DNA sequence: GCGAGTGATTATGGACGG
DNA sequence: CCCGTCCATAATCACTCG
């Protein structure tokens, strides 16, 4: 069972650098080329470079020379990549994969990705805001919602009624609203008769708050 | 030395055939006769998975409805009959010389049209004294994805200071959903009375208006 | 002796032309 | 004749196996 396990999410400051890893297991590390691929938010896959742990032989996409440096520790079957002089453009999910041979000639096994985020911003808890209809529209089902903003960093645990409501729910991708992110969720007659509140939690800020959507 | 893929988005109806195109600026065959051209699929949230290698060899664990073909500078990936599970981005890739990925082609399931079920929301009391005031408009469940949204303050158009987020085509109903937020200051929001949201969808040349006033 | 059989990816050997 | 760039790419090749 080939498996490639990469390190966890990371946050660095403009100008700082980062070193991430990819632990391999299930095959003979020194006989295959390990590749690294980058993918910025909403953009496409971009090849970075490759290394042969067997002899440290490497090769980089012209665009990443000097930006990315790869190494491999044999006794631990682990591959590393270090990015220097980070910038906004270095923000993305980074993958490692195994170039297979014999039964297939391609990248057959992939790591899970290592999200890297570059910014000089700081850690801040969300400001969940309750949102209910203002009563002016032609209406058997009403759509109400929850707003989350000015928070950093990703991600946010947004659930409806501690995990009870799943359908009629639309949680949106946190967009960047000035150094901090902001997201939103809209849930879709049993209200306000019964209780339907917003359950938002922020691992990073180490906070968990609920905003009960009460009419106007 | 690039790999260009077409189209940038392919809409196909379930059960029907989908066909993505990948072209090289030049002949990509390796000096050994082999053509290391591959296709990969990446579904939202997941990691890319291998579909085909060396032009047409199907990778184990890969559905038979996937076939690949081509030579020199033209290569094709085909989904005999698209399944609702097949949505995601497909990428061709040159694995020889200096490896390179195609730009990728997003697969969308071609479904019947639908109009934006809109619902606007007034800034929460909590936010008001807390700095600014955010008006929100949800345009849930619609198709196709191509839509636009304008904001109006007292009938006047407000295009500066908004923020939208879209959601990938839902895999069950095959519709999209977006959200627009209007961040006006607190003193500003108080200076006006009317707030509206309109969406122009190909359904008809007639917008869908939803609004509220501070009373 | 000579015709079938056999390897691969993660770059290069050859043709200009200064 | 040395060397840096550009150039197009199929194992129809080079070579060990019976």
């Amino acid at each position: 069972e080939v498996q490639l396990q990469q390190s966890g999410t990371v946050l660095a400051r403009p100008g700082a650098s980062v070193k991430m890893s990819c632990k391999a297991s299930g095959y003979t590390f020194t006989n295959y080329w390990m590749h690294w691929i980058k993918q910025r938010p909403g953009q496409g896959l971009e090849w970075i470079g490759t290394i042969y742990p067997g002899n440290s032989d490497t090769t980089y996409s012209q665009k990443f020379k000097g930006k990315a440096k790869l190494t491999a520790v044999t006794s631990t079957s682990t591959a590393y990549m270090e990015l220097s002089s980070l910038t906004n453009e270095d923000s993305a999910v980074y993958y490692c994969s195994r170039r297979n041979y014999g039964s297939s000639y391609a990248m057959d096994y992939w790591g899970q990705g290592t999200s890297v985020t570059v910014s000089s911003a700081k850690t801040t808890p969300p400001s969940v805001y309750p949102l209910a209809p203002g009563s002016a529209a032609q209406t058997s089902m009403v759509t109400l919602g929850c707003l989350v903003k000015g928070y950093f960093p990703e991600p946010v645990t947004v659930t409806w009624n501690s995990g009870s409501l799943s359908s009629g729910v639309h949680t949106f991708p946190a967009v960047l609203q000035s150094d901090l992110y902001t997201l939103s969720s809209s849930v879709t007659s049993t209200w306000p008769s019964e209780t339907v509140t917003c359950n938002v939690a922020h691992p990073a800020s180490s906070t968990k708050v609920d905003k009960k959507i009460v009419p106007r | 030395v690039l790999m260009t893929q077409t189209p940038l988005s392919l809409p196909v109806s379930l059960g029907d055939q989908a066909s993505i195109s990948c072209r090289s600026s030049q002949n990509i065959v390796h000096s050994n006769g082999y053509t290391y051209l591959e296709w990969y699929l990446q579904k939202p949230g997941q990691s890319p998975k291998l579909l085909i290698y060396t032009v047409s060899n199907r990778f184990s664990g890969v559905p038979d409805r996937f076939s690949g073909s081509g030579s020199g500078t033209d290569f094709t990936l085909k989904i005999s009959r698209v399944e609702a599970e097949d949505l995601g981005v497909y990428y061709c890739f040159r694995g020889s010389h200096v490896p390179t990925f195609g730009g990728g082609t997003k697969l969308e399931i071609k479904r019947a049209d639908a109009a934006p079920t809109v619902s606007i929301f007034p800034p929460s009391s909590e936010q008001l004294t807390s700095g600014g005031a955010s008006v929100v408009c949800f345009l849930n469940n619609f198709y196709p994805k191509d839509i636009n949204v304008k904001w109006k303050i007292d009938g006047s158009e407000r295009q500066n200071g908004v923020l939208n987020s879209w959601t990938d085509q839902d895999s069950k109903d095959s519709t999209y959903s977006m959200s627009s937020t209007l961040t006006l200051t607190k003193d500003e929001y108080e200076r006006h009375n009317s707030y509206t949201c309109e969406a122009t969808h190909k359904t008809s040349t007639s917008p869908i208006v939803k609004s509220f006033n501070r009373n």
